[PDB]
RNA sequence: UCCGCAUAUGUAUAAAAAUAGAGGUAGGCUACUCUCCUGUAUCGUAGAAGAUGGGCGAUGGUUGAUGAAACGGAAGUGUUUUAUUGACUUGUCCAUGAAAUUCCAUGUGCGGAAUCGAAUCCAUUGCAUACGACUUUA
RNA sequence: GCGAAACCACAGCCUGGGGAACGGGCCAGG
RNA sequence: CUGCCGAAGUUUCCGGAUAGCAGAAACUCAGAUCAGUUUUAUGAGUAUGUAAAAUGAGAGUUUCUAGUGGGCCAUUUUUGGUAAGCAGAACUGGCGAUGCGGGAUGAACCGAACGUGAGGUUAAGGUGCCGGAAUGUACGCUCAUCAGACGAAAAGGUGUUAGUUCAUGAACUAGCCCUGGGCGCUUAAGCGUACUACCCAUACCUCACCGUCUGGGUUAGCUUUGAGAAGCUCAGACGAGUAGGCAGGCGUGGAGGUUUGUGACGAAGCCUUGGGCGUGAGCCUGGGUCGAACAGCCUCUAGUGCAGAUCUUGGUGGAAGUAGC
RNA sequence: CUCUGAACCUGUGGUAGGUCAGCAUCAGUUUUCGGGGGCGGAAAAAGAAUAAGGGAAGGUGGCGUGUUUAUAGCCUUGUUGUAAUACGUCCACUGGGGACUGAGGACUGCGGCUUCGUGCCAAGGAUGCUGACAUAAUGGU
């Protein structure tokens, strides 16, 4: 629909291929894309399925394990990286594990065309990228899975403060008669 | 979409046959040209009546008399496969005879990887009795208490701001 | 500063092309907010511009513009075909274009 | 072609005579240029054609006959004073004027 | 990739180009002639509108072995006046009703050089019309095809 | 009938840029295996008669006039009846004395001169 | 530090969580109700690119400028709290000015010096060693 | 200090495939 | 240099006479014939053949006159086969003289055959991203830990989905899964079917222009003046091309004529990211350099045009300041 | 007397040429939405609706069992004034939006208006109304 200068995507529950194709098309469209929570991506198939896929990849190159490096590789294969246009589009992508401080205070959007709950049939086994990465070499799973609660607790406290603050204007809305005097316009 | 045509045909009269017999079949085709060709092919392989010596005397599309009433249709079909000889019978619950035949074609072309030319319908009947229903799936659909949640909900404007509710 | 921008934002996606042949004379433009080929009928014939800046202060100004018009929709998703007075440079893929509201039939 | 006809309530304009507004009324003054080849050099001409008084008189007459019409209907005087613009999320193909 | 047997028949129908069209009197000598070139042509029954609009928009006549458009009734009269055809409507009437001088009226008309259909053909074009293609006899469905090529 | 050019680039001989011994004057390739003669994709174009320009606008300069070569005052006076169709072009080997005489004569005849400023100075 | 030279268009939107659903819910762990069913929403949006005044309502919302204290570690680099000092205050009502644009075209960098440190060569050394280059000490 | 000659279509990182070597030169990748 | 025409690539006897294919000339001829075509019916054996209907095209010639006298991809029919493949005939067309869209890429697979362009529309293929185009609609199969998208194969499946038969079950049938281009995809971005949208070829349509061919008009040369009749004008169609054939042009040295031609106020040559003309060979010109001759047109003439010849002569490179002295 | 647009004063009279851009009336080609109107089909089938009968996915009553409109109704059948709608097809019926093109160059022609018209017209190919610039605009290398 509409574009922003920087789009932050919360990759929790997003399929790897579906999100990467959407992100790659947005990168080539002239947009700066930041994907957070790259360790919460999902891949269709059981744990052993993509395990052998990655183990075969290890047999083949600079083997990267971090979840963002997995996602960065998936996006790169969907770009014309052999040309200057593809390389320039790649540099506009920032994939990270977790939500760093510059991004945890910014709004994060989701891609419905890539969400697992709207694309995978219920009862289908799936493999999370973060869990899959943890046994193939990634060693920062525990510390990032511990820090998220600290971010969630701080963010939850912020939402409660914002919700409590909003209650005042919400009550003051219906308090003002002009809200309903000219509410015939649908507002 | 498919259309049900009733086609009546007969051989060209000759000195041996002053007046020939009339042969009528109810067959499904997207257009009248397909129905006439299928009718001649059925006559050629059932009555050994050549198209050159025969002519179509009538053709009329038939609409479903009660398209707003749920019905159960049993279809007897003949499958031409690698073996080339199969007899099958299926039951579909829908509102029109056309829909059941379309559903049958979709089912067999999917499961059995068949084609329109190979599949030939001997008969389509309407099962008006619950006891006459044979398939367990259709019997469930006729139970007094159909009660199930909405299936396969799945519901440009990319980059939605909030998580989908995808529920009640 | 929200008392301006009589135009609509747009992006220069590519030229008209087959798999291996490009046609730079006509460009594919994605007007934002237009999400189907029926909504692309509103923007047909509208003036579109590419606005960029160059080092030289020629004309006593730092900004230069390439004008164009929207000819027809492209595809099903609301992209349009635009012909510019000068063919848009290939470096402007993913750049921003402005779709005015004139010539208006509204 | 360079104008959007909004659906705002119409103003009463039948009162003001508009027969004086023709293409010659708005036409730019034709070039006569009475000079000599002594002041064209040195640029000693300073030719200016600032708007004459009758144009302001016509504008005042139109304003006087129009202001009560826009004053009677509410929320219209400053509506004409405001400047139209597009904000975030505005889709002109969907918005109606 | 056309067999010489089919090439000869199409040259007899004046179908030298793809999308070209002609009016043909339907008889036994033609019925089995079209059977040979069935994979390479499509044909059917034209209604009045198809005949009427073809002669108007795409109507050209062979005058001194030249493709002269039928923009005036004097063009038709100067070539088919001996058969009492004096206008486009007389030419349409001779073609649509297959009059006594149909062959002269039909041979006067240049083969209709039609355009590609607006909307395309079906997904597979060279299958027979019965099997979901676009080749062979299609009866009243030729009109719907002509409305795209006109 | 404004002047239209079907093509403005020249036709350069194949491999003329690779080799200095090979000039850029067009030569029709004769090799059967050469892709330029076979007219493959991406290869350079070849002079065809379809590239020929309109007969009415042929030989016409961008201002609509045809260049007429002039060597003396007799040649300029020839364009008295064709000053709207032809422009005078003084030859390169005409001296600066004759060039002056040609230019004054062409001015009275209303004849455009393509190179009226060559080999001369001005003094007002 | 001196000298010379060249001179984006509203950039507005922060819980988490699953669909075999959650969020929050009085009350005192609940109970049950409510909400969704996307942001087509919310925040902002007048002013000759946004003037001059008279003001009025509220005696206050935005902010600039400084003085600030707290919070923010994951890459805190920003979230507030303000103390004031000035303004616009679209909250609202008036009076002036807009035009002949009389139909679209829209300090920063280099090259020099006088300086302050540091490093290498250097007194060096074999610790290193085809040479490079390396390590110590004047 | 003095001082050659042979040679020279042209560039030159690998894995696969391009059927007639395809390779170094194409295609898909690292 | 451009334009136009354009093969054969093989029957028969036997290096050729041929024939045949492709052109030139000399003809006659629509009240006439011709055909990689279909017919009518009966003749003979659905095929085959027949004389005289449909459709298209105006046709028949006589003479001589260049080039070729192979194969490959194979399909199909087909003979022998032989572990099995495979081989042998004919047939069929294509490539061979043919570029273009697709097929991930591709000498033979699917589309389509080509003057220069604008616009439109398609074919074959496709529309998750790379990549132009629906992360379209509807109905089904499958979760593959070696999915699928492109013989170890017999079977095994306490792997299934649907149905048929007999009838509580039993088996059977058919199809998916396992064992035996990239990124990625899984109620798919796989497979099957149906349905609308969309993408684009040198293809199709409309228009402009180039050229070729064909047909027509044009003199008491009318104040429409547009008679270089070798001119002017109107119309329609067409455009691959090896060998080969035929036209028209560009350029060079010298000769006869001509321009009452150019030139020390600068000829010729040379240089130049100056400008222009021609489809092209080429030509004109500005500036710079330069210093004595030179050109256009008509005709004549020839030691007349170069990228190749392990070409000739001369000059100069990388190797290389290397091997070395 | 005529002529020399003859020189200058007088006019400050009147018209003013090459690249770009905008719009409007058109013609050619084309694409894309919409409004109506005929004619076909089982003169659509349905349905609303007049109505007789029946059964149960037995409703409602009666006693989960059986019921027959109860205090729901369902289906079938003829049937209530006719239809409507969808689909197919046609209009020499009609209203908008977009894009590319402007070849030709006195007059002829075929047509339509017009009482007739040196008449007018969308009828053998684009014109009209404007705006911007020479120290710039526009293109080329």
């Amino acid at each position: 629909s509409e574009f922003q200068k920087v789009v932050v995507i919360d990759a929790k529950g997003h399929l790897l291929g579906r999100l990467a194709s959407v992100v790659a098309k947005q990168l080539l469209g002239g947009q700066k894309v930041v994907v957070v929570r790259c360790e919460e991506l999902n891949i269709s198939g059981h744990f052993f399925r993509n395990k052998l896929k990655y183990l075969a990849y290890l047999r083949k190159a600079f083997h990267f394990r971090a979840p963002s490096r997995i996602f960065q590789k998936a996006v790169r294969g969907m770009l014309p990286h052999k040309t200057a246009r593809g390389q320039a589009a790649l540099e506009h992508l920032q994939a990270v594990e977790g939500i760093p401080p510059p991004f945890d205070k910014q709004k994060r959007v989701v891609v419905p065309a890539a969400l697992r709950v709207l694309r995978l049939k219920p009862g289908r086994k799936y493999c999370t990228v973060g869990r899959l990465s943890s046994e193939v070499g990634w060693k920062y799973n525990d510390i990032v899975a511990k820090l998220e609660e600290r971010r969630k607790v701080k963010s939850a406290a912020f939402y409660q403060a914002k919700l409590a603050k909003q209650k005042k204007i919400a009550s003051a809305k219906e308090a003002s008669p002009v809200n309903q005097k000219l509410s015939q316009f649908g507002y | 979409a498919l259309k049900e045509y009733q086609v009546v045909g007969r051989k060209v009269p000759t000195e041996h046959e002053p007046v020939p017999k009339l042969f009528r079949m109810r067959l499904f085709a997207p257009n009248e040209s397909v129905a006439k060709s299928r009718y001649w092919y059925f006559l050629k392989m059932i009555n050994k009546v050549k198209k050159a010596t025969g002519e179509i005397v009538a053709i009329n599309e038939i609409s479903e008399p009660k398209p707003l009433k749920a019905k159960v249709f049993g279809i007897w079909i003949r499958y031409d496969s690698r073996s080339g000889t199969h007899n099958m019978y299926k039951e579909f619950r829908d509102t029109t005879r056309v829909g059941a035949v379309e559903a049958m074609y979709a089912d067999m072309a999917a499961r059995h990887r068949a084609r329109f030319r190979s599949i030939r319908i001997l008969k389509v009947v309407e099962v008006e009795k619950k006891e006459d229903v044979r398939r367990n799936y259709v019997k469930q659909l006729l139970n007094p208490h159909l009660k199930f949640p909405l299936p396969h909900r799945r519901t440009k404007k990319v980059f939605a701001p909030h998580r989908p509710s995808t529920f009640y | 500063a929200q008392g301006h921008r009589l135009y609509v934002k747009a992006k220069h996606l590519s030229f008209q092309r087959s798999k291996h042949v490009i046609h730079p004379g006509t460009s594919i433009v994605k007007i934002e907010g237009c999400d189907s080929k029926e909504e692309a009928q509103f923007y047909l014939g509208k003036r579109v511009c590419y606005v960029y800046k160059s080092s030289k202060a020629v004309r006593g100004s730092k900004i230069r513009v390439i004008w164009g018009t929207i000819a027809r929709p492209h595809g099903n998703s609301g992209a349009v075909r635009a012909r510019f007075v000068h063919n848009l440079p290939a470096k402007t893929f993913g750049s921003s274009l402005r779709v005015m509201l004139y010539p208006s039939n509204i | 072609r360079y104008v959007i006809a909004t659906s705002a309530p119409k103003i009463d304009v039948s009162g003001v005579s508009v027969e004086k507004f023709t293409k010659a009324y708005f036409a730019k003054q034709k070039r006569s240029g009475p000079v000599k080849k002594d002041e064209a050099f040195f640029a000693e001409n300073a030719p200016k054609n600032a708007l004459p008084a009758e144009r302001i008189a016509d504008q005042k007459a139109v304003d006087a006959k129009l202001l009560p019409a826009i004053k009677a209907i509410p929320n219209m005087k400053e509506y004409l004073a405001a400047s139209f613009a597009l904000s975030n999320g505005d889709r002109p193909h969907l918005m109606k004027f | 990739n056309i067999p010489p047997k089919a090439r000869k028949i199409m040259q007899l129908l004046r179908l030298l180009q793809i999308n070209n069209g002609i009016f043909v009197k339907f008889n036994k000598a033609i019925k089995e002639m079209l059977q040979v070139v069935e994979p390479y042509v499509t044909y059917g029954i034209p209604n009045h509108k198809t005949v009427r609009e073809l002669i108007y928009k795409r109507g050209f006549g062979k005058v001194n072995k030249q493709r002269i458009p039928l923009s005036d009734n004097a063009i038709i009269e100067a070539a088919l006046g001996k058969y009492s055809i004096l206008s486009v409507e007389d030419l349409i009437h001779e073609i649509y009703t297959v009059g006594p001088n149909f062959k002269q009226a039909a041979n006067f008309l240049w083969p209709f050089k039609l355009s590609s259909p607006l909307g395309g053909w079906r997904e597979r074009k060279f299958k027979h019309f019965i099997e979901g293609g676009d080749a062979g006899k299609r009866d009243e469905h030729i009109n719907g095809l002509v409305q795209k090529m006109l | 009938v404004n002047i239209i050019k079907k093509r403005t680039k020249p036709f350069k001989r194949h491999q003329s840029d690779r080799f200095k011994r090979v000039g850029e004057s067009w030569r029709k390739p004769r090799g059967i295996d050469s892709c330029v003669r076979r007219r493959f994709r991406g290869t350079i174009s070849m002079p065809k008669i379809g590239y020929g320009n309109n007969k009415k606008t042929r030989y016409c300069m961008p201002n609509g006039l045809k260049a007429f070569l002039v060597r003396n005052v007799s040649d300029v006076e020839l364009l008295l009846m064709h000053n709207k169709t032809y422009a005078a072009e003084i030859a390169g080997n005409v001296s600066a004395r004759k060039r002056v005489e040609i230019v004054e004569k062409a001015r009275a005849l209303g004849v455009k001169v393509t190179n009226a400023g060559a080999k001369v100075r001005s003094q007002e």
